[PDB]
């Protein structure tokens, strides 16, 4: 795409390993740090998308 | 591919879990591809005694 | 006393023991997007400057 092609994404944060052959589909909130994400989104919260 | 080893009953006199031996016969299967949480049964509650 | 954008001030790192874990409280943190490599896991990783 001349400007990018949004369609695709991947994933970058998992909390842990990950078995072979499984699929991990979870539009969630990365539950980091100390205060409680409220899907902040913002510092000590990440979209693993 | 869901195990599903099964096997008919020839002689049981209606006494709990009788002595013996008697093996099961696979019939079919199916891929799921998820992974384990928990497990629930039910019964059809129209009509039970 | 940071200098201004078209003569920005330098630093040189070298053998020393870092632990990017004490600046996260320091900043508010408005803007906190660093490069592609997992932000979450930085304290695995060894360079030589
Ligand atoms: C494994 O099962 C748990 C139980 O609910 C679930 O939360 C988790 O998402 C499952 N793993 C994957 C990779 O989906």
């Amino acid at each position: 795409k001349v400007s990018g092609n949004y369609n695709y994404l991947y994933r970058l944060f998992r909390k842990s390993k990950l078995k072979p052959f499984e699929r991990d589909i979870s539009t969630e909130i990365y539950q980091a740090g100390n205060k409680p994400c409220n899907g902040v989104a913002g510092f000590n919260c990440y979209f693993p998308l | 591919y869901f195990k599903i080893y099964s096997k008919h009953t020839p002689v049981n006199l209606g006494r709990d879990l009788p002595q013996g031996f008697s093996a099961l016969e696979p019939l079919v299967d199916l891929p799921i591809g998820i992974n384990i949480t928990r497990f629930q049964t039910l019964l059809a509650l129209h009509r039970s005694y | 006393r940071f200098a201004s954008v078209y003569a920005w001030n330098r630093k040189r790192i070298s053998n020393c023991v870092a632990d990017y874990s004490v600046l996260y409280n320091f900043a508010p943190f408005f803007a906190f997007k660093c490069y592609g490599v997992s932000p979450t896991k930085l304290n695995d990783l060894c360079f030589t400057n």
